[PDB]
């Protein structure tokens, strides 16, 4: 199908307890493959999936060098922002950044992203044309002006339309078994009675990959959202995911309710009934 | 603005007594990223507990998986204990085989 | 593959 590769950077300041901390992680789809941690002893980019381990020493050295320069900048960027926003040094603050690219089933560029957040709120983002930026407030306008003069957009464009796309394709090939599978959800339904008048139906999906999935309830074939609960999709720890949806129904009416499971590993959506 | 963690405690595979498994505590949707997570066996902290690398969702909130290997029994109660700036006291979420 | 881009604020 389609595929994506993202890097997620998190920088945090620790006033009164030390210098900032920078953590980077890299994903292909819902599978993590690298990490870097400025607090850790190794000070190298580390493998986090079997299929990246085969990359050679210059791969690891160049990735380490690149992420170390970002680590150093973003750790300094915390002091910059605290000055733009006139924040007291008493406060602990956060810079986040996501960037990466999607490709279609032909392996070719669809879309690329670069988005930054300061304390969980949008700061600056690269627009879809990869040539201009959207600043969120007057502080991020300072950064926008700096980046537009120095022409930093087209370096992002080159990376996002070239190197990102091309190594995503390499990783997709090297980790064929892991990354290009669809593990169909294994489903079942539980039932929990607390009293005589009311029972909870729970629809389960286990062992599925990719993470994208939809569970919906129906009564008599009609959609039903009243009295339903849906938990966050959650990792099993073995590369698959889990999810459930539940509904409270009056006793005796269980038979009318259907759970519906849509996942790209299922040729036809599943239908389950108590 | 700060967002409090959602907590889910659960096993890697369907829990069958005597059969080895992994106990998971997944915390998602929180900001900021500093968080304390411990896994409990009958109220005692479990020692060899690993966790995943810090990452975040499209809405910028963070998620972490804490996990340790374990063998469930009829009698042993497991739980996950979570502290965060948005929580006044550590929240304890017991493991029920049905959530 | 990590990008070699600039991100100073």
């Amino acid at each position: 199908g389609s595929h994506s590769m993202r890097y997620f950077y998190t920088s945090v300041s620790r006033p009164g307890r030390g210098e900032p901390r920078f953590i980077a992680v890299g994903y292909v789809d819902d599978t993590q493959f690298v990490r870097f941690d400025s607090d850790a002893a190794s000070q190298r980019m580390e493998p986090r999936a079997p299929w990246i381990e085969q990359e050679g020493p210059e791969y690891w050295d160049r990735n380490t060098r690149n992420v170390k320069a970002h680590s150093q900048t973003d750790r300094a960027n915390l002091g910059t922002l605290r000055g733009y926003y006139n924040q007291s040094e008493d406060g602990s603050h956060t810079i986040q950044r996501m960037y990466g690219c999607d490709v279609g089933p032909d392996g070719r560029f669809l879309r690329g992203y670069q988005q930054d957040a300061y304390d969980g709120k949008d700061y600056i983002a690269l627009n879809e044309d990869l040539r201009s930026w959207t600043a969120a407030d007057m502080a991020a306008q300072i950064t926008q002006r700096k980046w537009e003069t120095a022409h930093e957009a087209e370096q992002w464009r080159a990376y996002l339309e070239g190197r990102c796309v091309e190594w995503l394709r390499r990783y997709l090939e090297n980790g064929k078994e892991t990354l290009q599978r669809t593990d169909a959800p294994k489903t079942h339904m539980t039932h929990h009675a607390v009293s005589d008048h009311e029972a909870t139906l729970r629809c389960w999906a286990l062992s599925f990959y990719p993470a994208e999935i939809t569970l919906t309830w129906q009564r008599d074939g009609e959609d039903q959202t009243q009295d339903t609960e849906l938990v966050e999709t959650r990792p099993a720890g073995d590369g698959t995911f889990q999810k459930w949806a539940s509904v409270v129904v009056p006793s005796g009416q269980e038979q009318r309710y259907t759970c519906h499971v849509q996942h790209e590993g299922l040729p036809k959506p599943l239908t389950l009934r108590w | 603005i700060q967002r409090t963690p959602k907590i889910q405690v659960y096993s890697r595979h369907p829990a069958e007594n005597g059969k080895s498994n992994f106990l998971n505590c997944y915390v998602s949707g929180f900001h900021p990223s500093d968080i304390e997570v411990d896994l409990l066996k009958n109220g005692e902290r479990i020692e060899k507990v690993e966790h995943s690398d810090l990452s975040f969702s499209k809405d910028w909130s963070f998620y972490l998986l804490y996990y340790t290997e374990f063998t469930p029994t009829e009698k042993d109660e497991y739980a996950c204990r979570v502290n965060h700036v948005t929580l006044s006291q550590p929240k304890i979420v017991k493991w029920d085989r049905d959530m | 593959y990590v990008a070699r881009t600039n991100i100073y604020y």
